């Protein structure tokens, strides 16, 4: 039409291709996947993944897709990703899990889908950190009980030595901070 | 009525074995070393987990507002990432820098765009970021607007001095990037924009 015009032959060829060039779209830093993840375009997620590309593929960083639409919360294309055979037992660039991001973000619903694919709830990052260490960290006695409900172990211990409760021991005087306290404490009382 | 924090916090204490009291009777405050790890920075995780309160008492006890991780991200990269935009304006409004770039070379406007926050994109201009901060590769934000498909952060990028000649390290415009897609990605009305506007 009117901008087409200010085109060379060789770019109007790009626009009417019936495939995208994705290299020209990609760095390390921003892979086009990643981007229209984050950013909450479905639509265009599944138009990307019907065409050649790795589901798994990592950032400059190590992260992948799932992990992208996971801290954003973009929770319909997480379903999607993993339903898509996405791998949802990739690490981080420090040994941590799904579950620790699903956490972190305080994020209920992936934490259960999550449960579902078979994520281990006790796995441990590279400093001894289970996604617990990190609910109690995030004061989120919400979450905190997701996990213990869905039987988080309260006896193990990050590379300090401290379990989830005693982390909570170092974290300040707080009504928050007590909240969890109490919930970690009586939990395994609960329990018969 | 703090009456019920005096009361949790006997109510907890009841709970306590007498070793853990001790520790709970020596951290008044936050520790930061015990609480903090490579992956874990408690700043990032509040934010996250949007406990703005929790924030600010750290904060106020000492912790630089723009302590910056093992990729060098504050809580404000975090923030945006994680599209936290309450969080992303209580932290702007506290002082938190917004023109830091991280070990990337990304700045708050770089992920802002790529989590297509629309708002906080507009708030970020409020500080006067610079829009045309380029990353490690060259990337600048009109370049990640472009790869996002999104056509109103794209536009007010332009409309807010985004410089369209701008190449990334290995030479693209941000005119590659809305032509490269070719039909069924918006590509027509990304490579529109970028010939007209601004004006």
């Amino acid at each position: 039409d009117g901008p087409r015009k200010l085109l060379s032959k060789e770019e109007k060829f790009m626009l009417n291709s019936r495939n995208p060039d994705l290299a020209v779209a990609t760095s390390k830093k921003w892979l086009p996947l990643h981007t229209l993840a984050a950013c909450g375009e479905f639509y265009l997620v599944d138009s990307l993944l019907k065409h050649n590309l790795d589901i798994n593929a990592t950032d400059v960083g190590g992260l992948t897709v799932l992990h992208r639409a996971i801290i954003g919360k973009k929770q319909a294309i997480t379903n999607y990703l993993l339903r898509e055979s996405a791998n949802p037992f990739v690490l981080d660039d420090e040994g941590a899990t799904l579950m620790h991001y699903a956490v972190q973000t305080a994020s209920a619903p992936t934490i259960k889908l999550l449960l579902l694919y078979n994520a281990d709830i006790n796995a441990q990052d590279r400093d001894g950190w289970t996604p617990l260490h990190v609910a109690v960290q995030a004061r989120r006695s919400d979450i905190v009980k997701l996990l213990l409900i869905k039987g988080a172990d309260i006896e193990v211990k990050n590379k300090d030595g401290l379990t989830p409760l005693g982390l909570c021991l170092y974290l300040g005087r707080e009504i928050r901070t007590y909240e969890v306290m109490k919930l970690l404490k009586e939990f395994p009382l609960s329990r018969h | 009525t703090d009456n019920y924090e005096e009361e949790l916090a006997k109510e907890v204490e009841q709970l306590l074995e007498p070793e853990e009291r001790v520790i709970l009777q020596q951290n008044e405050k936050p520790n930061l070393k015990m609480i903090s790890t490579k992956s874990w920075k408690p700043l990032q995780t509040l934010a996250l987990s949007m406990q703005i309160q929790l924030m600010d008492n750290l904060i106020e006890n000492g912790l630089d507002i723009d302590d910056v991780d093992k990729d060098n991200q504050t809580a404000l990269h975090k923030a945006i990432i994680g599209k936290k935009e309450a969080v992303i304006s209580h932290l702007l409004r506290k002082g938190a820098n917004p023109h830091l770039q991280d070990r990337d070379g990304a700045a708050p406007i770089h992920y802002a765009v790529q989590v297509g926050a629309l708002q906080t994109v507009k708030l970020l201009f409020k500080y006067n970021v610079d829009v045309n901060v380029a990353d490690n590769e060259g990337w600048t934000p009109l370049h990640i607007a472009v790869q996002s498909r999104n056509r109103d952060i794209t536009k007010i990028l332009l409309t807010n001095g985004a410089d369209k000649t701008r190449r990334t390290k290995d030479g693209k415009l941000a005119l590659d990037l809305a032509l490269c897609f070719g039909r069924d990605f918006k590509s027509y009305d990304l490579v529109k924009l970028l010939k007209i506007m601004p004006t």
